[PDB]
């Protein structure tokens, strides 16, 4: 199954279908290969893509080409975050870099920009990993232009949870924003479906 | 120095020589002249060099 | 005359008197007291007050016989304040204690708390001498406690158009806030009035 | 729901045009409710009641702007001061028409004295642009009096910055004394011949009599002055072939009063957009309740960014001064002021003119004795 | 250039009680074996040599 | 008293005083300034340690040394300036006044050496700051009637 | 409390010279007030003794 | 094509894509990612510093050395860590395939020495920004019909801002381009056995 | 893609050992993980020839 | 402790050539003049005098 649009329970759907139907499912792109957690042993569903974790590694070597050794950690309340937490620290924990890192800096509720104002404040570093939907990344980015953190000097990188449609690029995202994505147009759709098959 | 058993030897000590000096290149009307050759001479004067 | 509130403008008000009548008038309280930038040839008004460059030496030291030596230098754009930043390099020229200095950080305007926070970011050091006005020192001491700059390595040496009155002491200021200020209540009014008399 | 703007000001036509700029500003400005009123105090001789006029007359009204456009004042120390006093006795911007002295232009003095006329530290603008054009660096700085002239030597020392240059020869001194020939035959005898010269009118008039005894009349001396330099006595004891400055539009008051008040116009409806509606109340009955927006509609005159004119594009710097003025260059060819410059910009553009010099050729005297 | 050394405020103790104006003087004066020591530039120290 | 003025107004030998705020939200008045010399009370600097309501203050480390020539050097200050010159520390001595009273001051002098070298790089890796003074019972401290 | 030059740079800075062509001892403050040149010599410090 | 599973069922070796936001405002592949390691197109990273329309600073400077082995050495990158050991900078190097083709990739090196430490202390003064970089050009610089080769072109022709490494100063580079005060005693030198 | 100790500190921290009373050289990684006591033997380091 | 200091880089890119599991083996291989100089501690190689 494929997909172009960004519903990705239908995937979940078919896993749903892999728990009864005992059939291997695989999913192409769109909403068909978002990242699920945890899959099931009753369960023999696939994605065509890459992990969070595998995506947080690639993030990290990034980050390690450029030796940019200090970064800070910023997510919000949406989940999937104490994973990304364990798997950062887990990760800096067998580093042969030494990050010099600052601490993590979450949020709490709908900001009233009155505690997440003091919680902002606190980053002087330059490299900040955001991981947030994109209903709120626009606010976050909108509110460290507010508040200088989108310096010239500084930088930002985000996963894929952000940047989906390509057409859908508002005034706030800065233009120097690195993001990575699994979605490879110089593979087509056809080439993805004849892999799997 | 790095001459494996003092083998080959120089000539003088500086004497009958060229005697220039090496020196930071910048480009002609370049603001950041003033500021280096003042950060080097500060630099030189705490035997840092 | 002495003031009570804190409005130096008053006493540039009985300067354009004493530019006008010919008379000897004496400043003393308040915001009569208050020390503007020049007094004219013309006129014969004067303050029971210190010099900004007097202040400025005793508050240099109180940092010196108290060894707080590596410190900041942040002014807004309400002046005289050149003049003191003059004074404060030539007194680093007059030096015998070989003080540091972390350059001068300006405000362009009222702040947006847009480029003035990163100007203060930039301030990671112990000692920080602010200039301004009374309710902009309200302002930037409620923005570095945003910013985290009140902590008890922090300090503030303020000078005396900072404090103004010492019966109002408002709010936002850290219990333990260093001033320099000449409204002493033990040297009383009648005392002044008795001295100029 | 309705603005007061007061001004002191004693013509009719002005006080007609003021009217017409109000009726000018309710057209294009939008549908809003908002209202304009007049008020123009005139003269009195006695310089207190002057400001007292303006506080009891303009407090009560609680006016936003104070513009005062008198010259023909027969007393020449020029002190709205007072006036500056009371309007920043609630932070108030006084918008300066008339006066371009350093000792007025000062920040610290002047808290919130913003104009659209450039102060006599701009002549060394022109003065740095001689010296690029014409490539000339043996300078002497030369100002007779002391309130301006410090202000003038770190204004040149500020635009000496960017060369790394530093003048030969710097004079401040007192004025009304005959014998500065000495000061002025050691500078002789140095090796600039590029003069530089600003101060008062009747100082002027000094050191130009003072010029004609010690024979300063000769060839290769560069003179460039000011507009007050070439006025009365002054322009009489001045050497002929000497090179002004004048500003295009100076003496303009009508077109310059409207363009003006169409900026505090389009600047309150610019201040409308951001609501924070404060206003400054009746302090002449015992009241020291500041107005909270002083230095926020002062931002509002530090970014009052516009082109339209017809002095020309009108537009408030870091000193809340004219941004790249319109400048006439003058040259008193035999007693007679002849134009031999226009400028625009950042650039000077000579006309078809002759520009005939005090000592020899037609073109630039470098007189330069090469140490 | 010792007095900005700050690990060089010893030798900086000593000198000024014992500086001199001219150095043709304390050549004289370490003939006469006044001096014990003289922190001087090399081309004069050695051209006496 | 000299209540001459200058030529730009202002008091030759005017009455400055320096102020702290207390943890009571008081100005108290610490410091007077005289014609040269500047009066001051407090001689250790006092810490308000809450300045506001969220400092908890763990950095401001109380330390006790010995005068022990090849690591710890304490010299007296440069009487000419008042200052200790940058490669040394500032410190403190309780110096008695007198043998009939137990009462004594805190004299400020210079420490250099080895172990103030340890303690300055401590200052520079773990940045934290430090309150160094003297010991006046015992050089080293020896247990006499259980009392250490 | 003002520090001035004495010596060959206050009579230079004084404006009683025009060019010091002298064994001139090149540092940070010197190069902090006035324009140098290259240096026509190339040496350090050292000890004369007996 | 290894396009295997794990116990999670993720794919062992899926295909990233690295994409930035330029100035331009759409969204450039810039990043690929091998089986197991990173390539990138542009291994010079530039500033995209125009961000949006508000920052005119500058800090950066684009600075071009010469390999000389008492001032600046230059090595590869440790293959324990792939990373530059801390006092070594990165730096990079314009290596072509062979002689006869003309492309060539700015691999990524490492660089200690002499003026790197100059160069790090004058960044640490001045507290400014750098990016290293070798020439490929060839020697220090000879005029070759009023163009100069390696650095000296470099700095002629505007490419490079300034050439902090290790250079000597004669006459006609002093006429083409300036120079700063001395800072070591190099004449010339003759060895014999 | 991870760090692991060997020899008798991958003993030690895998529970196979619990005390090392050998020859052990105290540095500062191996007292980040472990707590040390204090040494029992103080020397340095230096140059075996023939 | 090679590994760490920046000023001893380059002898640790050498004397990873020849790591010995056992300090026996280092002496058997000194002993053979296969090796030409060795680090260890003091006592042991005291001991080993
Ligand atoms: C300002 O200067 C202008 C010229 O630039 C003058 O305006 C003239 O005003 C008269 C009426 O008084 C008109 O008849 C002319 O047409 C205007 N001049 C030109 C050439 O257009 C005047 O000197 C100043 N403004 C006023 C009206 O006083
Ligand atoms: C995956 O790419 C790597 C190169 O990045 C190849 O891995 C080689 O395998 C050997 C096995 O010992 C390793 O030493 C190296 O990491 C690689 N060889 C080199 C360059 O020395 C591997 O061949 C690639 N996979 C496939 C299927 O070709
Ligand atoms: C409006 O202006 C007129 C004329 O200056 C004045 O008489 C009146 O008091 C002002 N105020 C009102 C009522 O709008
Ligand atoms: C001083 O001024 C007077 C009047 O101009 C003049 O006669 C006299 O010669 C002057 N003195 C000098 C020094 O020339
Ligand atoms: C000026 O020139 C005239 C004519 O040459 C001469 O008489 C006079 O002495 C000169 N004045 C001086 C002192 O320069
Ligand atoms: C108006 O200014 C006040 C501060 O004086 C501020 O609290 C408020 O948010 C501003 N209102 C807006 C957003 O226009
Ligand atoms: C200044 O210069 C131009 C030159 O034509 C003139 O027309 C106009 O009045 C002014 N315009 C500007 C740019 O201010
Ligand atoms: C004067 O006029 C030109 C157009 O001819 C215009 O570009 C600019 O405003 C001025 N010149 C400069 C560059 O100052
Ligand atoms: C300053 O005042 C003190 C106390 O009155 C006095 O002992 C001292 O001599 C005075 N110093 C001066 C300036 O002479
Ligand atoms: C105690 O003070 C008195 C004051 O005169 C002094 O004579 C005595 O020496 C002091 N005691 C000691 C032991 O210093
Ligand atoms: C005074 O000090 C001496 C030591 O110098 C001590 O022996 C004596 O007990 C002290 N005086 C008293 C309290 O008797
Ligand atoms: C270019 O020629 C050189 C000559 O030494 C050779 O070593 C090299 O292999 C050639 N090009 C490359 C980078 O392969
Ligand atoms: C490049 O040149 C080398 C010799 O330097 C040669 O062995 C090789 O075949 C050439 N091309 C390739 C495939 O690298």
């Amino acid at each position: 199954f494929g997909d172009d649009t960004d519903q990705e329970a239908v995937a979940q759907m078919l896993d749903f279908i892999s728990s009864q139907t005992f059939i291997p499912i695989l999913g192409i792109s769109g909403g068909a290969s978002m990242i699920m957690a945890d899959k099931d042993p009753t369960s023999t569903f696939f994605q065509f893509g890459a992990s969070i974790q595998q995506q947080a590694t690639v993030m990290l070597k990034i980050m390690q080409d450029y030796d940019w050794h200090v970064f800070s950690l910023v997510t919000t309340i949406f989940p999937g975050y104490r994973d990304f937490i364990s798997f950062i620290k887990t990760t800096v924990d067998n580093s042969f870099v030494g990050w010099d890192m600052q601490n993590v800096i979450t949020l709490d509720t709908s900001f009233e920009d009155a505690k997440t104002q003091v919680q902002l404040k606190k980053i002087h570093s330059s490299v900040i990993l955001l991981y947030c939907s994109k209903d709120e990344a626009v606010l976050i980015l909108s509110e460290a232009r507010s508040l200088g953190l989108t310096g010239y000097d500084f930088f930002w990188i985000v996963p894929s949870l952000v940047s989906g449609n390509t057409e859908l690029i508002p005034k706030e995202f800065p233009s120097g924003l690195i993001s990575v994505s699994y979605d490879d147009w110089d593979y087509s759709l056809e080439a993805r479906v004849r892999d799997g098959l | 120095g790095r001459d494996e058993g003092c083998k080959l030897v120089t000539i003088g000590s500086g004497y009958i020589f060229a005697t220039t000096g090496y020196g930071i290149a910048l480009q002609k009307g370049s603001p950041w002249k003033r500021q280096i050759d003042l950060a080097l001479l500060q630099f030189v004067g705490d035997g840092e060099m | 005359f002495g003031d009570d509130t804190d409005q130096e403008a008053v006493a540039q008000m009985l300067d354009f008197i004493s530019s006008q009548t010919f008379i000897p008038i004496l400043g003393i309280h308040g915001g009569a007291s208050m020390i503007m930038a020049d007094k004219d040839p013309t006129s014969t008004f004067f303050q029971f007050g210190a010099s900004i460059q007097q202040q400025a030496t005793v508050m240099l030291k109180i940092m010196q016989d108290y060894d707080w030596h590596v410190f900041s230098l942040v002014t807004t754009i309400f002046p005289g304040y050149r003049d003191f930043i003059s004074f404060i390099k030539t007194t680093v020229d007059n030096s015998f204690v070989g003080w540091d200095m972390q350059n001068v950080i300006t405000l362009d305007t009222s702040f947006e708390d847009a480029k003035t926070q990163v100007q203060l970011k930039k301030i990671h050091s112990s000692v920080i001498l602010l200039y301004c006005s009374k309710d902009e020192a309200v302002l930037i001491l409620s923005e570095a406690r945003s910013l985290g700059l009140t902590g008890y390595d922090f300090f503030w040496i303020v000078p005396s158009l900072v404090s103004g009155n010492t019966e109002l002491i408002p709010k936002e200021f850290p219990s333990g806030l260093i001033s320099v200020s000449y409204d002493d209540w033990d040297y009383s009014l009648e005392a002044r009035v008795r001295d100029g008399l | 729901k309705i603005v007061n703007i007061g001004a002191v000001l004693s013509t009719r036509k002005h006080e007609q045009m003021f009217r017409e700029a109000v009726n000018q500003a309710n057209k294009r400005h939008g549908s809003w409710k908002i209202q304009l009123n007049a008020t123009s105090v005139t003269h009195k001789p006695n310089a207190i009641q002057m400001a007292l006029s303006v506080c009891e007359d303009l407090i009560s009204s609680q006016v936003y702007a104070i513009l005062v456009s008198h010259p023909p004042t027969p007393n020449d120390h020029f002190t709205p001061t007072p006036v500056s006093y009371t309007a920043g006795f609630y932070r108030i911007p006084v918008l300066g028409l008339t006066t371009r002295m350093s000792i007025y232009s000062d920040k610290s003095i002047h808290l919130s004295f913003l104009r659209t006329v450039p102060p006599y530290s701009h002549q060394s603008s022109v003065w740095f642009e001689m010296m690029r054009v014409y490539n000339w660096n043996h300078i002497i700085l030369l100002v007779s009096d002391d309130h301006e002239g410090r202000a003038a030597q770190k204004r040149l020392e500020t635009l000496l910055e960017e060369r790394e240059s530093k003048a030969e020869k710097v004079l401040q001194f007192d004025p009304g004394t005959k014998n500065v020939t000495a000061l002025l035959m050691e500078a002789r005898e140095l090796e600039a011949r590029v003069i530089i010269l600003s101060a008062s009118e009747d100082d002027a008039a000094t050191v130009y009599r003072a010029a004609a005894m010690l024979n300063m009349t000769g060839s290769g001396y560069v003179w460039l002055v000011g507009e007050r330099e070439i006025s009365g006595n002054a322009l009489r004891y001045a050497p002929d072939g000497i090179i002004g400055l004048q500003l295009i539009n100076g003496k303009n008051e009508s077109a310059h009063i409207s363009d003006a008040v169409g900026v505090v116009a389009q600047a309150v409806h610019e201040l409308l957009e951001k609501e924070n509606i404060t206003d400054p109340p009746r302090g002449c009955v015992g009241n020291t309740n500041i107005w909270k927006t002083g230095p926020l509609f002062k931002r509002v005159l530090m970014s009052s960014k516009y082109a339209d004119g017809v002095t020309g594009r009108v537009e408030f710097n870091e000193d809340g001064d004219r941004k790249f003025a319109n400048y006439s260059i003058m040259n008193l060819q035999n007693r007679k002021l002849v134009q031999v410059g226009i400028y625009n910009g950042t650039h000077v553009i000579p006309n078809d003119r002759k520009i005939i010099w005090p000592g020899g050729e037609t073109e630039k005297p470098r007189g330069y004795q090469m140490s | 250039y010792f007095r900005r050394q700050v690990e060089l405020s010893t030798m900086y103790r000593h000198m000024e009680k014992h500086n001199y104006e001219s150095a043709a003087e304390a050549i004289q004066a370490v003939r006469d074996n006044k001096l014990h020591a003289f922190i001087w530039d090399s081309a004069v120290l050695e051209f006496e040599a | 008293k000299d209540l001459s003025f200058t030529e730009e107004g202002y008091q030759v030998h005017p009455r400055l005083v320096v102020i702290v705020l207390n943890k009571d939200r008081e100005w108290e008045k610490v410091g007077k300034w005289e014609n040269q010399t500047l009066s001051l009370r407090h001689a250790v600097w006092p810490r308000y340690k809450s300045f506001s309501d969220c400092e908890p203050d763990d950095n401001h480390l109380s330390i006790v040394t010995l005068e022990e020539a090849p690591f710890v050097i304490v010299e007296d200050i440069d009487p000419l300036t008042e200052t200790c010159v940058r490669n040394t520390v500032p410190c403190r001595k309780f110096v008695k006044i007198n043998n009939s009273t137990n009462e004594g001051m805190n004299v400020k002098k210079c420490c250099k050496g080895f172990c103030i070298d340890i303690l300055k790089k401590l200052s520079r890796t773990v940045k934290f700051t430090y309150d160094l003074y003297l010991v006046t019972n015992g050089k080293h401290g020896k247990k006499v009637n259980n009392v250490w | 409390n003002k520090k001035e030059w004495n010596g060959m740079m206050g009579e230079l800075l004084s404006g009683q010279a025009d060019m010091i062509v002298a064994p001139l001892t090149i540092n940070n403050e010197r190069a902090q007030y006035i324009e140098f040149s290259k240096p026509f010599k190339y040496q350090g410090l050292t000890i004369l003794v007996k | 094509k290894d396009l295997s599973f794990t116990e999670e069922g993720y794919q062992v070796h899926p295909r990233l894509v690295v994409i930035v936001l330029n100035k331009d405002r759409e969204w450039e592949k810039v990043g690929k990612w091998e089986n197991q390691t990173l390539s990138l197109r542009h291994a010079v990273w530039p500033r995209y510093k125009s961000f949006s329309d508000c920052e005119p600073d500058d800090n950066h400077l684009s600075i071009v050395t010469l390999e000389e082995a008492p001032f600046v050495i230059v090595e590869d990158i440790d293959p324990l860590t792939e990373t530059c050991v801390r006092n070594t900078v990165p730096c990079r190097k314009f290596v072509k395939i062979n002689n006869s083709t003309n492309e060539g990739m700015n691999v990524k090196k490492c660089c200690k020495g002499f003026c790197i430490d100059i160069l790090k202390k004058l960044s640490r003064t001045v507290k400014f920004t750098y990016d290293l970089y070798l020439v490929t050009n060839g020697k220090h610089g000879k005029k070759v019909n009023n163009v100069w080769n390696g650095m000296i072109g470099e700095v002629v022709y505007q490419r490079a801002v300034m050439a902090v490494g290790s250079l000597t100063i004669n006459e006609e580079r002093s006429e083409v381009v300036d120079f700063s005060v001395p800072f070591v005693e190099t004449g010339i030198s003759v060895m014999v056995s």
